[PDB]
Formats: C-alpha cells, structure tokens, sequence
C-alpha cells in the first residue's frame, strides 16, 4: 500500500456494471459520480490505483 | 413473491441495476409500498439443485 499500483486505463470500453453484478467484493464506494451513470460517462484516462 | 439468489436481493429498490431489475422485475422510482425477503435455503435449495 505504500507502493500502491498506478495502473493508468486508456482508449477503452469500460463495462463498470462487471464491477456491481461481481458482488463477491466487499465494496463498490463512488464519489463525485454515481456507480450506474460510469456505464454513460467517457474520461480523458481512469487511474487503477 | 418470488424466489431469487441471495445476493440479487439488492436489486428490488426503486432505483436499481442487473437482471432483475434489466428485465425480471421493475419498481417505479417513487414506489409507495414495502420489500420484506428471507432466506429460504431449507425450502428452495436441494441437494441436486433446484
């Protein structure tokens, strides 16, 4: 967690919806975007930290 | 009443995402009502499965 992975996402389809029907997680937390509205939404990059 | 999974019992909310709430059933988002559900394991699983 120090070292913590700054994997940087780019020029692709993201299903977010694998992230909410993957319920084996013990969290899906959102701030500033709601968690359905990511399936709409398009960004410059996304950071996989 | 219905029989689902455990963990789609999420979806049943005004408000939701997953097949349920893509197809097998949909609340209007100003539902006026109550969602009661329970387990149901000894009745609806079996050894072969249900």
């Amino acid at each position: 967690v120090y070292a913590w992975n700054r994997k940087r996402i780019s020029n692709c389809v993201a299903d977010y919806s694998v992230l909410y029907n993957s319920a084996s997680f013990s969290t899906f937390k959102c701030y500033g975007v709601s968690p359905t509205k990511l399936n709409d939404l398009c960004f410059t990059n996304v950071y996989a930290d | 009443s219905f029989v689902i999974r455990g963990d789609e019992v999420r979806q049943i909310a005004p408000g939701q995402t997953g097949k349920i709430a893509d197809y097998n059933y949909k609340l209007p988002d100003d539902f006026t009502g109550c969602v009661i559900a329970w387990n149901s394991n000894n009745l609806d699983s079996k050894v072969g499965g249900n």
